[PDB]
């Protein structure tokens, strides 16, 4: 849905 | 410009969800129910799309039209805030999520454009029976809203969701529930999402992560080395035999939570039998024989932008996990096991359910992405993310 990734 | 934070989205108007039966993005919620009520009479025309392009319900069983909608997607689909990597959807997870049990081909709504049949949008609906707080309510799901690149920025984004919207009423039904990584009026709940490497190198390669505080390569593939085999006595993938126990545990499970799925066993029987590349489900088959925990996770590919040629970002995405004898923590850490084995190279997790309980202690990071969940003509109190019981695609 969202992509996300480490911060 | 879409906000992924509420306090820039608290700043700004919204044109078209000032319009929708939604809850403003100032309020505080008290009350439980629908904000307008069931239509007895719906408009039978189709909305108009701006000139030159047309709709299209796409028959996904035509291997043809599923290559186009896949096509679209990979193009044109959700991009991570740094435009480095795509969602890559097969055809084959497609089928999975968008042919569920209820199905309907009218709500698999396409835009085309009109001289050269180019598919240019989709958004679609599946049907699902929704719990949320002290209500059931049969909704449906909406998924995989998306304009071609080209045709951004020109207000098409609304005619399709006046559309779906449209072609829902028609079968009587008045809710929905859908998730999204922007903030519009207004999240029934917030939750984030973490990330554990599994092949830290490969990730570190290709930028979605980054070595870290200084830590050597070295110091970073032992700190994410997990065992070759799984821990939990009994552990072995979900089989026919276990569809109606797998449905009596998850349905039991879920009632902890705020906002959940309420499923048949048919529909238990799609979104957990195992199939390769889509869905993995392990049940815990105790020295009794009798089943009492399982984990499950989706496969969801990414395109990596920048370098297409090389390969792709292998990602799997935990979906639910239900434990009643097994630790959640032993759960987790042996989906962690399984996914290193089948080749994934990081592991996704939500913070919902009872995710926070695990996430840090099993070396997951936290991800710079939210997701928001969202209810449609239905107002109810926010809730924390460790209520939120609903995981989608
Ligand atoms: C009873 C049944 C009801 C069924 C319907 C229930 C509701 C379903 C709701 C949809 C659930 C989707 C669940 C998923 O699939 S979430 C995944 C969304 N897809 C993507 O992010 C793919 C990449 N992006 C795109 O393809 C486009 O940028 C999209 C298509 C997202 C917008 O196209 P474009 O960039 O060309 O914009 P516009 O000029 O046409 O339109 C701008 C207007 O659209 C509002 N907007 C922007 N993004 C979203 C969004 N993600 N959800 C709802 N609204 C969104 C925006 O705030 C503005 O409204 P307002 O700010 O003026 O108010
Ligand atoms: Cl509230």
């Amino acid at each position: 849905x969202s992509f996300s990734k480490p911060r | 410009g879409p906000a992924k934070t509420m306090e820039e989205a608290s700043k700004r108007s919204y044109q078209f969800w000032d319009t929708q039966p939604v809850p403003k993005l100032g309020e505080v919620v008290n009350t439980h129910g629908p904000v307008e009520p069931d239509k007895d009479n719906i408009r039978q025309e189709p909305y108009t799309l701006p000139q030159g392009f047309t709709w299209d319900a796409l028959d996904l069983g035509d291997r043809g039209v599923l290559k186009e909608l896949y096509t679209l997607l990979n193009e044109n689909y959700v991009e991570d805030d740094d435009n480095m990597f795509r969602f890559d959807y097969s055809p084959e997870f497609l089928l999975w999520a968008l042919r569920p049990p209820g199905w309907l081909p009218q709500w698999h709504c396409g835009v085309r454009v009109v001289s050269s049949r180019k598919l240019v949008g989709f958004i679609s609906a599946i049907p699902a029976n929704i719990h949320i707080y002290d209500t059931e309510k049969k909704m449906v799901e909406i998924n995989f809203l998306c304009v071609h690149k080209k045709l951004r920025s020109k207000r098409v984004a609304p005619v399709l969701i006046r559309e779906i919207t449209r072609r829902v009423h028609l079968e009587g039904i008045f809710q929905a529930v859908y998730t999204a990584g922007v903030v519009l009026p207004k999240p029934v709940g917030t939750c984030r999402y973490w990330h554990r490497s599994l092949n830290p190198r490969k990730l570190i390669e290709v930028k979605f992560s980054h070595l870290s505080r200084n830590m050597t390569m070295q110091r970073t593939m032992k700190l994410y080395r997990l065992p070759e085999t799984p821990k939990t006595a009994g552990l072995r993938p979900m089989e026919t035999k276990d569809i109606p126990v797998v449905h009596q545990l998850l349905t039991r499970y879920l009632k902890q939570f705020h906002l959940t799925p309420v499923m048949s066993q048919e529909e238990v029987e799609h979104w957990f039998y195992p199939q390769e590349n889509i869905i993995d489900t392990f049940v815990v088959e105790n020295a009794n024989g009798e089943v009492t925990d399982f984990l499950s996770f989706y496969t969801l590919p990414s395109t990596i932008m920048n370098h297409p040629t090389h390969k792709s970002l292998k990602a799997a995405y935990s979906f639910y996990n239900v434990h009643t004898q097994t630790p959640l923590l032993d759960l987790m850490s042996d989906a962690l096991v399984l996914a290193k084995m089948k080749g994934f190279d990081v592991f996704n997790a939500l913070d919902l359910m009872e995710n926070k309980t695990f996430l840090e202690k099993l070396k997951f990071g936290i991800g710079d992405g939210n997701l928001q969940y969202y209810l449609y003509n239905w107002k109810c109190p926010s809730m924390g993310a460790e209520k939120v019981g609903l995981v989608l695609q």
